[PDB]
RNA sequence: GGUGUCUUGGG
DNA sequence: GGATTACACCCAAGACACCAGGCACGA
DNA sequence: TCGTGCCTGGTGTAATCC
């Protein structure tokens, strides 16, 4: 359907990223920051993206 | 009593469920971060399900 | 005022 | 023929979670 | 110069759709 559900968006662009509280980073032991597994996710998503950017140049 | 009645010494032992181990109770209080649904277990003022 | 597993238990 | 996806509720408590080689920094 | 010192990346019961 057209003006909700189109057959092209179902190839992901841009990715969303989700603010903090969907992610909080646990305390490791109350002053290490133990990162949710989302913000570690995300970092080697961020890692790749850039290191496929730098090959086309 | 009208009624005769069995009656002798027998051993019993103690167990350890000990009506302080598991009696509770939750005003209020901690709540987790991630849901702030009220949180999990007994001895942090926890909740029921 | 961690949080995640596993273990043993109780009804 | 393959594949998935399921296959009891609730609670309580105790005990435990980083490695090795890779480049900078100093007397 | 050589080992220290912090340091980042990485492995030898089923019965039911598809």
């Amino acid at each position: 359907n057209e003006d909700y559900a189109r057959p092209e968006w179902m190839i992901i662009t841009v990715l969303p990223v989700p603010p903090p509280q969907v992610r909080p980073s646990i305390a490791m032991d109350e002053t290490t920051q133990g990162q949710d597994d989302l913000t570690h996710k995300l970092s080697d998503i961020l890692k790749a993206n850039i290191n496929v950017q730098k090959l086309e140049m | 009593l009208m009624a005769q009645v069995f009656f002798g010494p027998t051993y019993y032992q103690r167990l350890r469920h000990m009506v302080d181990d598991k009696i509770h109770a939750r005003a209020r209080g901690p709540v987790q971060v991630l849901t702030r649904q009220p949180v999990e277990g007994r001895s942090r003022d926890g909740g029921l399900r």
